[PDB]
């Protein structure tokens, strides 16, 4: 089992998961320009859903979660420029 | 006679009062409650604070199947502003 990428504590640039769960849909990919508030994946806790959105506009550099993965606290799910 | 309260008119009103619950409702996610591992819990207190806490303290895991309440809060003051 390898271990997962954690986001970094306080970079803003990395999006990390905030409860344990799975990824349902991803809707970006990388390279994509992409404004504050917009819509880039959903994942559920729970099977309760949330929609991840983007801190603020910016590039996406690159995803490190597949759909339907299995997710914990803290794991890096996409990182932005 | 035996619990000791007064008549009616004796019962005492002493200023006011104001009570808040203090949740993991995040009000910027639609007021879902969060839930997670508490790293820090410092209470305050002092004079006109009254503090009637539920499961919050350093270490606490806030667990999805109950209600989202941490701490109530009340104040209390001779004046309604203070």
């Amino acid at each position: 089992v390898v271990a997962k990428r954690k986001a970094e504590t306080g970079n803003p640039n990395q999006i990390g998961a905030t409860m344990p769960g799975s990824v349902l849909e991803i809707l970006v990919k990388a390279g994509d320009k992409v404004q504050k508030g917009q819509a880039l994946m959903v994942t559920e806790a729970m099977k309760m859903e949330t929609t991840i959105e983007a801190p603020f506009d910016g590039e996406i550099v690159d995803l490190h979660v597949v759909k339907g993965e299995a997710i914990q606290t803290q794991d890096l799910l996409i990182e932005i420029n | 006679r035996e619990i000791g309260l007064p008549a009616q008119s004796e019962i005492p009103l002493l200023g006011s009062a104001i009570q808040c619950r203090i949740t993991t409702e995040d009000p910027q996610n639609g007021f879902l409650p969060d839930t997670g591992k508490i790293d820090t819990y410092r209470s305050p207190g002092g004079f006109g604070i009254r503090l009637d806490v539920g499961n919050a303290y350093a270490g606490y895991e806030v667990t999805p199947y109950f209600d989202s309440l941490l701490v109530k809060v009340c104040t209390f003051a001779n004046e309604f502003s203070d």
